[PDB]
């Protein structure tokens, strides 16, 4: 789910 | 290591077979509905400030509690929770809870598929549902990799 | 339409083409011999393509395994690849 | 829909048919499969001999009680020359011990 890694990486 | 744990927990997650990705609020209320008590399904968040929901079914209807992860560790919701453990696995946190109203806190009991478990996964939850020991079942090696790749009994 | 599964010990179970072919191994290869599969295990396994077909409204319920077949029921579902 | 194993000797159908439906129709899907005519068959609910003009439902085959995962046994005799065969179903094999840590 790169979706939420991005996520959390940005946040 | 914190964004290497995230992606392991992630890796875990698409594994379970109960995330529901971007389900939405109103989907998830609406697939829980008429489930039975402690009915539960993990999804993707709409907060910005939060990564993944758990949407269960109450005796007083689907319900959505937040994740949190800090410091490397997974917890429930602290704004709405106050003793609250930390997981550095969010399928283990979820575990954790499940077999503590096996029992006696939060009730969870059965997952919402989102299809069909293959029945090597099946067997392997069973298995995890008798021993922890996975080293001494009369197994090939190939077959306890398998069984190490997920430990969890939900 | 139909097709039959002989288990190691000789028990012959006839069940739908398309329920079969949940298993990749037999999708790849009317009958088929396992000899390395008891009876008491491939009978799960065709109650197992009965559920995931379906199941495939999702409420999917609970596939029940008892502990005493679930190793072997595990490197069947292995050889099967389902 | 009822799921049902229809088994006699060494061989288990796994078939499903709807609630409504008659012993008669089921007797024509095990013709169908095992090529032997309905009048020469026999089919049984433990030692029950069932009716073909009953239907499933009174006969006792619900969907709760005959689901994919579990579904019930009908057992079917066949009709040798003039009589029937007895009623004869060979059991699956017996699962082996479980190791200890199975505990």
């Amino acid at each position: 789910l790169q979706h939420l890694m991005d996520k959390w990486m940005a946040m | 290591q914190q964004a290497a744990r995230l992606a392991k927990a992630l890796r875990e997650l698409g594994q379970t077979g109960w995330y529901w990705g971007s389900m939405t609020v109103n989907e998830a209320k609406e697939k829980l509905k008429e489930a039975p008590e402690g009915t539960f399904l993990i999804r993707d968040s709409s907060h910005s400030d939060y990564l993944l929901t758990i949407s269960v079914k109450t005796s007083a209807g689907p319900t959505n509690l937040r994740i949190e992860y800090q410091d490397g560790k997974f917890r429930l919701d602290s704004i709405i929770c106050v003793a609250l453990a930390a997981f550095d696995s969010v399928v283990h946190l979820i575990d954790y809870y499940v077999q503590m109203c096996k029992d006696k806190h939060l009730y969870l009991t059965k997952p919402l598929y989102t299809s069909a478990p293959s029945l090597q996964h099946l067997c392997r939850l069973t298995i995890n549902k008798c021993t922890g020991a996975i080293w001494g079942l009369p197994l090939p090696t190939r077959l306890k990799d398998y069984l190490e790749e997920y430990k969890f009994q939900v | 339409m139909y097709v039959k599964l002989i288990s190691s010990d000789g028990h012959e179970f006839i069940v739908k083409r398309e329920h079969a072919l949940t298993s990749g191994t037999i999708k790849a290869m009317n009958e088929v011999n396992f000899r390395e599969i008891p009876s008491h295990v491939l009978s799960k396994v065709c109650m197992y393509f009965t559920y995931k077909v379906r199941y495939t409204s999702t409420e999917i319920p609970e596939f029940p395994i008892a502990p005493e077949i679930a190793l072997e029921l595990l490197m069947a579902a292995n050889f099967l690849d389902c | 829909d009822v799921f049902l194993m229809i088994r006699r000797h060494k061989t288990t159908i796994f078939t499903d048919a709807k609630e409504s439906s008659t012993v008669f129709e089921l007797k024509r899907i095990v013709e169908g499969i095992l090529k032997r005519p309905p009048d020469e068959q026999r089919l049984y609910k433990d030692d029950q001999l069932l009716d073909d003009g009953k239907t499933l439902g009174e006969c006792g085959f619900t969907s709760q009680t005959a689901r994919p995962q579990a579904p019930a046994t009908v057992g079917l005799a066949f009709r040798a020359d003039d009589t029937f065969e007895a009623l004869c179903i060979e059991p699956f094999s017996s699962p082996p011990e479980l190791p200890d840590v199975m505990k």
